[PDB]
């Protein structure tokens, strides 16, 4: 009698289809509505859905790119380079350094002419 | 009727909104924003703004201005030019270094008396000691920075000076000078402070508190150029003397104004460049302690935070003065770039200033103090976090079921380590079989064998309440001295009249009928004096109906005090009490809140603006678990589910959102800067604690996911993270890069993490580390400290932290602030000498300048001078002076910090103490050999003192109730007075008509409740204040106290309920009164005529100071013995050899660092930090967690009187009455409760507030662990004598001082000596043992104060709860 | 080997569970206390049920 | 067998607890006027419901 | 009859409709929703119920204490 298997392999295929949709569906927080007059709530979809909505701008985020690439599990490119091996200087930082490495007097300022 | 005393020290905040109106007010146009502040400054200008623009002076400037004969500048301007003020007069130069000569040598003058004592007592041998001789001929020529900084500091405090006391003479008056700092015209009111410059032709409008913020500059600056200065001398004669850093002047004056520049250049955002130079000093410091990707990594990182904030400075700057007056004020520096060079200047002056050293890098963190603090712009602010408040944030569910997963564990893991059993679940039949098992079993998986999918099961599961709520209020967690948010309706009120439109002005009279008299209060003290309907149980029955959810009367009111946030009182109260519940019953489950090679890592993270990244979806769902183990709903999470549906609203005074026509309604006004709604919860300070434990649970998440182990600590708004996870080490792979790539890779996870909850971090908020400590402000490498002590008293002054500028109490903070120098610093000289710079300026200089009381403190202490002259017999009143100060407070003298404190920090024994401090100063002048037994010398300077100590009329009152209040007080008015007593009368006559009964009605019977009090162990022979102590805080009337010493330290106690902040003259003339009988105290304890001139002096031969001091207090109370609370002086009783004897008979100091110097270094010992020996007592076993926590502090104190009283003969009805009074249990139940103490002997164990509980040395930790003790030789001898019986002298102490000294004649010496010998004076110690308590207890008595105090009566233990204690 | 395939659907039961819970829990947000439903969604909880038993036990006098 | 019994019991009250909870979801999910009063009434009536329960055991004696 | 758990095939079904009908339901507006909320079990019932139950369980444990006293 492999029917009682057969059985338990159906309910076996339902449970991970719940599961699929449970470990691929994103909560998004309660908050502000458009034009806020109001608080919508925190409305649940799939993984997907959420996404499209961030992405056709529906629901008010800030960080709409890396929101995302959040949900989609994927590397951004700003987190790379947070996260990157070695930190690389803003241009600004370059100069700094560039002035901060090498006590010559390069700086040349004039205090008395401010 | 009244005066209105302003501060002398920078308190609150610096308005931006303030600075703007009012500038733009008088110059007719925007001043430093163009927003709704100088739009309706000039509209309707406030009154006090009116009377600073009408003046004739005023006039004349604006006329100036006006005509573009000179131009309008920011107030950072001016702090520049007058922090460069060097327009001095060669009088003016001469009169200053002439005070400051006199300052320091005055100041040396009185640091040679305890030095002298010191170096003789220790046997180390106008100024005696050769040392400071040494150290005046060096310090006899101030530098001519130190002098620019003091003169500077004391011309603007004699401008301030003027002000303070003009105003309390005269209400509303201005001051109006240009003679006291050449070239600056002031106008100071507390309203406003307008500056002109006249040969720059540049005026600035400001603040008061601007104005407080430059002097406060100077003095900080001043603090340092003078801490440095002493620090460098004392060096300079001996390397181990002075600090540990070494900075030159010349730097640190380059740094002040070069930093001055940067702010001069960048207005006001100019100090987003200063902030973030911690990173840089940070960075230095790595690039020390670090490895090169570590700290690579945090350079570059540091680089790019800096000139982010350079370039958003200048972004912010360049749009801010667009169209003010101020838009032709920007430097073409900041135009052209060239603002980094000035940049890059000051940076490398910083690392020239730290010297590749830790010891300055540290200390100069006093470097973010030292520039004074922004203009707050508090509608910026509140725009800038809502951006963050307003956003939606997204998570997949199984990220938010593994977060409550991972708080659940903890909570199981908690309970079952705590109460030795698993929660009890609603819904057990959610966990598959494994799961199951541990439940039945009461076991816990470790972390190891658990998984991401147990955590998921975790999630599910529901809890039955296994805590409890207390039912009544506890007024000390409710009362407060802030100020609180008016209703919604009445927000309003925050706002000055003249900036409301005519609509609101209107519809404020018309709300404020419909309030009560506490929602009007605007204080919290107020709100609930006020409050005639008041009960017990409000604040639960609200909680219990969540009468606090879609309250309409909710709003969250901001003031710049970082954006401090305030609602209404029930809603506060709410706030108040989920904190404590979390206090108390759940961080005990999180006690952080508080391969061949094994990697490890930091990652340091600031959590400051977490609060902002939390929502209902993501905190909630675990502050639900808490709600199910108090078994209420919605207390926890009351945050997110009230705060979205309510108006964001900055509410202060000078900051006024505009209001459309007729909208009353606050929700109905248009978001505009600095005021929105639908903010997403996150208000920073509210569900701290929540947000702690729930960062745990992720952390604990994270070790899981990554396969590592986390060690967390969260210490306010910061973490440290520390992270070990064992790995197969790869070839040509090394420890640091093993580490440099765990950090990476669990900051990835982190991160990932992180988000994963919508918390998205920064690099300039979170850095890694490889294994070294920086968290708490504490730098730590290689286990040493590397303390930052000058940023601890830069503040240092006159009148500091002080009420009604209360003599006494300012002399104390400094002694407080001065000691960190010692204690941090580990620089007994520099302490002293700077401590002794600053009494000397507050009694010597200012004390005759008075705000309150002119001159006549002044005239008291000349009186007390002469009078000293007289009694010692000495040549001066700058030598009584000098003596003054050197004598304990306690008798009236001077001095705040008593020698012991140089080597332990606390003593059971105040008064011997104070004592023998006083005979180690006496011998300076008495010529007393400290080295030798106290014997009669023909100079009876000594003799007379001791004389006049003990013999006095005695005059006992209400000696019970004192000795309760403080065990250690001698009555017979022997000790000065403090404002917790003297005013405690004032507080009861406001108290007793407060319409709120419950305080009105304990106020009315607090007398009677007093002497009830007092004659209840009156009839108890061998006295006990401790035990006393525990008696006093078992009753109501603890807690009716603590009310009214919490009211007692305000100002203006009579005008509480007048709703003004004018200080009634009243409690002007008390306090005046209070602090001269506080001044002449010294004459009236030591007469001219020794207290009878037929009384011999007495003679020291064979004389204890143990005993006298014992004598004195029993004297001073008519009390026949007092017992467990005299105790012998370590610091005296300890003759110090440095040798080896032919007998031990001592303690064995030894020094196992083998270097000759141990300061700056950690040794192979333990540290040392006293540790007093704990209760030992057998726990009964119940469910504790069926009692709140009063209740069962209230058990367990009743079992400490069972303990210490089990010898009274009316044992059983003192404990019956007890019982039933304040837990409602007979005895014989409450006995089942009771911990048994098993210790016979409470004298040196029993637990009290009044008693030390720990007794470290005067000094770091770290430091202790390069010495060893040994205190058998000693143990032997004791017990010979002794019996093995206990013995009145704290065993700690003896090595705390032992320890402490070692590193002091380190300091003297330049050597660290290899073994000290303590060998003690056995004369002076006493057996102590416990007592027979007979006499019986005054069970009348007993039960009056309970009744009449019966309101302040803690939740008592019903039938239901007891029953359920033993199930 | 019955038992043992219960146990993992058993499993799989209790995360679903899990997810769901934290659902309901998340789900029960700012909004359902404006419409006053929270509590119908979450549950009740023995103060306020205790504070009904109390109000049962005295609508008047008894 | 018995165990075999005592694990399929066991997952019809899992089963149930995951109707009741998505019963909760889907219904608090529609959040027109009239559902959520609905639903608030509800708990009024449930609140009566309780206390005349109460009221019922109270008067056993 | 070991066959039963067919009965766990026939909740997990609705279990699984449940779950759809829940996550669909964010759909609603600008696409599946023609009027104001469409067809749904709506239940509420159920819910209240299952409150009545865990309340009353709840309210049972209380009265157990309560009589020891
Ligand atoms: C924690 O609070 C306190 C502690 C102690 C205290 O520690 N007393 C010493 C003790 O009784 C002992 C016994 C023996 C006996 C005679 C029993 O042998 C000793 F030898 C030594 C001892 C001495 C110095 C030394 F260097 C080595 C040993 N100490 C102690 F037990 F508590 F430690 C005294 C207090 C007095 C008051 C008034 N208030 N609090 C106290």
């Amino acid at each position: 009698n492999d029917n009682i298997t057969a059985r338990l392999d159906r309910i076996d295929e339902k449970l991970s289809e719940i599961l699929g949709m449970l470990h691929t569906l994103v909560v998004a927080s309660a908050g502000p509505t458009s034009a806020r007059d109001g608080i919508r709530d925190a409305m649940i979809g799939l993984r997907e859905e959420m996404i499209e909505k961030i992405r056709t701008e529906a629901l008010m985020t800030n960080d709409r790119l890396e929101a995302m690439a959040r949900l989609r599990n994927e590397e951004s490119e700003k987190m790379a380079k947070d996260t990157s091996d070695e930190v690389s200087l803003n241009p600004t930082s370059e100069k700094l350094n560039n002035l901060l490495e090498g006590n010559d007097s390069d700086n040349d300022l004039s205090l008395e002419d401010f | 009727a009244n005066v209105y005393l302003t501060d002398s020290y920078l308190k609150g905040v610096i308005s931006f909104s303030e600075c703007n109106a009012l500038g733009s007010y008088i110059f007719n146009g925007p001043y430093l924003k163009n927003d709704y502040t100088n739009l309706i400054s000039r509209q309707n200008p406030l009154i006090e703004h009116m009377n600073l623009k009408k003046l004739n002076i005023t006039q004349s400037l604006i006329s100036k201005y006006h005509k573009g004969e000179i131009k309008l500048e920011e107030p950072t301007y001016f702090q520049s030019l007058l922090m460069t003020y060097k327009s001095m007069t060669s009088s003016e130069q001469i009169a200053t270094t002439n005070l400051l000569k006199k300052i320091i040598r005055r100041a040396i003058e009185i640091s040679d008396v305890k030095v002298y004592a010191i170096l003789n007592k220790l046997g180390l041998k106008t100024i005696k000691t050769t040392l400071l001789k040494k150290l005046m001929c060096s310090m006899q020529h101030p530098p001519s920075w130190l002098i620019h900084w003091f003169n500077l500091y004391t011309k603007l405090n004699n401008i301030l000076t003027q002000y303070r006391s003009n105003e309390v003479k005269n209400h509303g008056f201005t001051l109006i000078d240009n003679q006291t700092l050449s070239g600056f015209q002031f106008i100071l009111n507390q309203y406003g402070c307008i500056v002109y410059h006249k040969e720059l032709k540049r005026i600035t409008v400001t603040t008061y508190n601007q104005f407080l913020t430059w002097k406060d500059i100077s003095l900080s600056r001043l603090n340092v150029c003078l801490i440095t200065w002493i620090s460098n001398c004392l060096n300079t004669l001996n390397k181990s003397l002075g600090l540990r850093c070494g900075f030159n002047n010349v730097i640190l004056t380059q740094l002040f104004l070069y930093g001055d520049c940067i702010l001069k250049l960048f207005h006001n955002e100019g100090f987003y460049i200063i902030k973030e130079v911690e990173g840089f000093i940070m960075s230095l410091i790595l690039n020390i302690t670090e490895e090169d990707q570590f700290r690579k990594r945090f350079y570059n990182s540091m680089l790019n935070n800096i000139t982010d904030a350079a370039n958003k400075a200048q972004k912010n700057l360049l749009s801010r003065v667009c169209h003010t007056l101020l838009d032709k004020t920007v430097s073409d520096n900041i135009i052209n770039g060239r603002w980094i060079i000035l940049l890059s200047k000051f940076l490398k002056l910083i690392k020239l200033a730290g010297d590749n050293n830790l010891n300055n890098l540290s200390e100069l963190y006093f470097l973010f103090r030292i520039f004074g603090h922004p203009m707050v712009d508090e509608r910026q602010a509140m725009d800038a976090v809502k951006i963050n408040c307003n956003e939606t944030k997204f998570y997949l569910l199984s990220s938010l079921s593994m977060l409550r997963g991972a708080f659940i564990y903890r909570i199981i893991k908690g309970f079952v380590n705590n109460y030795n059993r698993w929660p009890t679940l609603r819904n057990a039949i959610v966990l598959p079989l494994r799961w199951l098992t541990y439940y039945k079993l009461n076991t816990y998986p470790s972390l190891l064998e658990l998984t991401e999918r147990d955590l998921i099961v975790l999630s599910g599961l529901r809890f039955y309440r296994e805590f409890r709520l207390p039912k009544k209020v506890d007024l000390e967690m409710i009362i407060n001295d802030k100020a609180i948010s008016p209703p919604k309706n009445l927000i309003w009120t925050s706002f000055p009249r003249n900036y409301m439109p005519s609509h609101i002005q209107n519809y404020i009279e018309h709300e404020k009928l419909k309030f009560s008299e506490s929602d009007k209060s605007r204080r919290v003290l107020e709100y609930y004096l006020r409050d005639n309907k008041f009960n017990e149980c409000d604040l639960y029955n609200c909680v219990v109906n969540q009468s606090y959810l879609n309250n309409p009367n909710h709003v969250v009111s901001l003031t710049g005090k970082r954006m401090f946030a305030m609602q209404p009182g029930m809603f506060r109260q709410v706030q108040i009490l989920a904190e404590k519940m979390i206090a108390e019953n759940i961080l005990q489950f999180f006690p952080e809140s508080l391969n061949n090679y094994i990697s490890k890592c930091s990652i340091i993270t600031d959590l400051s603006k977490f609060n902002q990244a939390f929502r209902y979806e993501t905190s909630c769902i675990c502050s639900d678990v808490l709600d199910e183990l108090h078994g209420v709903q919605s207390l926890f999470s009351w945050l997110h589910l009230t705060i979205p549906h309510v108006t964001i609203i900055c509410t202060y005074r000078h900051a006024p959102p505009y209001i459309g026509d007729h909208i009353v309604d606050l929700n109905n006004v248009d978001e505009q800067s600095g005021l929105y709604r639908y903010h997403m919860g996150g208000i920073e300070g509210w569900c701290q604690k929540l947000w702690t434990i729930e960062a745990i649970s992720l952390l604990d998440l994270i070790s899981l996911k990554g396969k590592f182990s986390i060690t967390a600590l969260i210490n306010g708004d910061n973490q440290s993270i520390d992270i070990s996870k064992p790995i197969r080490l790869m070839e040509g792979q090394t420890h640091a890069q093993a580490d440099y790539l765990l950090a990476l890779n669990s900051l990835k996870l982190l991160y990932k993490e992180y988000a994963g909850i919508g918390h998205k971090l920064k690099g300039t908020e979170t850095y890694i580390s490889r294994d070294m400590q920086f968290m708490s402000k504490t730098i730590q490498h290689n286990g040493v400290y590397y303390p930052a002590s000058i940023k601890k008293v830069l503040r240092v002054g006159p009148w500091i932290n002080t009420i009604l500028d209360d003599f006494k109490v300012s002399l104390e903070s400094i002694g407080s602030l001065t000691q960190e120098l010692e204690y941090r610093g580990e620089s007994l000289l520099c302490s002293l000498i700077f401590r002794n710079v600053w009494l000397y300026n507050q009694i010597a200089l200012q004390l005759k300048n008075h705000a309150l009381c002119n001159n006549k403190l002044y005239l008291d202490i000349l009186k007390v001078l002469k009078h000293l002259k007289t009694f010692f017999n000495l040549d001066n009143i700058d030598t009584a002076l000098t003596l003054y100060m050197n004598l304990p407070m306690l008798f009236g003298g001077g001095d705040p910090n008593l020698l012991y404190r140089s080597f332990y920090r606390r003593t059971p024994d105040f008064l011997t103490e104070a004592i023998v401090h006083s005979v180690f100063i006496l011998s300076y002048y008495t010529n007393h050999d400290l080295k030798d037994k106290l014997q009669d010398l023909s100079d009876d300077r000594l003799n007379k003192f001791l004389t006049c100590i003990i013999t006095f009329d005695k005059n006992p009152n209400a000696e019970f109730v004192t000795l309760m209040r403080d065990p250690q007080a001698l009555g017979s008015e022997r000790q000065a007075k403090i404002t917790s007593e003297i005013n405690r009368l004032a507080v009861t006559e406001v108290l007793s008509t407060a319409p709120n009964k419950i305080f009105s009605k304990s106020a009315q019977h607090y007398t009677t409740t007093e002497i009830d009090l007092n004659d209840i162990m009156q009839n108890i022979e061998p006295t006990y204040p401790h035990g006393l102590r525990v008696v006093y805080e078992s009753l109501p009337f603890y807690k009716a106290e603590k009310i009214v010493n919490l009211i007692s330290g305000t100002k203006s106690i009579t005008n509480i309920l007048e709703k003004t902040s004018a200080i009634d003259l009243t409690d002007i003339d008390r306090a005046t009164e209070m602090m001269r009988k506080n001044i002449t105290l010294l004459i009236r304890i030591l007469p001219l005529d020794c207290n009878r001139d037929k009384r011999e002096i007495l003679s020291m031969e064979n004389l204890s100071i143990t005993e006298l001091s014992k004598y004195v207090r029993e004297r001073s109370w008519s009390l026949s013995n007092i017992v467990g609370v005299t105790s012998p002086s370590i610091m005296y009783t300890m003759d110090i050899k440095y040798t080896t004897s032919t007998i031990s008979s001592g303690i064995i100091i030894e020094k196992y660092n083998v270097n000759s110097l141990t300061r700056g270094e950690r040794g192979p010992t333990k540290p040392w930090v006293g540790s007093s020996t704990q209760e030992k007592k057998t726990m009964p076993v119940y469910n504790r967690q069926v009692l709140t926590k009063k209740q069962r502090d209230q058990i367990d104190l009743l079992a400490k009187l069972d303990w210490v009283y089990a010898s009274i003969d009316n044992k059983d009805e003192f404990m019956e009455e007890l019982s039933i009074g304040t837990l409602g249990l007979t005895y014989e139940k409450a006995k089942k409760l009771f911990p048994q103490y098993l210790s016979v002997n409470y004298l040196h164990r029993l637990t009290v507030s009044s008693r030390p509980c720990e007794f470290p040395a005067s000094i770091p930790a770290y430091r202790t662990t390069n010495y060893h003790f040994d205190t058998s030789p000693i143990n032997r001898i004791l017990t010979e004598k002794y019996g093995d019986e206990d013995i009145d002298i704290v065993f700690q102490n003896c090595i705390s001082f032992g320890l402490s000294l070692m590193s002091v004649v380190e300091q003297f010496t330049n050597v660290c000596p290899n073994r000290i010998i303590l060998i003690p004076k056995l004369n002076e110690i006493h057996l102590m043992k416990p007592p027979i308590f007979t006499g019986d207890v005054d069970i009348h008595k007993l039960k009056q104060v309970i009744q009449k105090q019966h309101m302040f009566l803690p939740d008592k233990i019903s039938l239901t709860q007891y029953v359920e204690l033993f199930l």
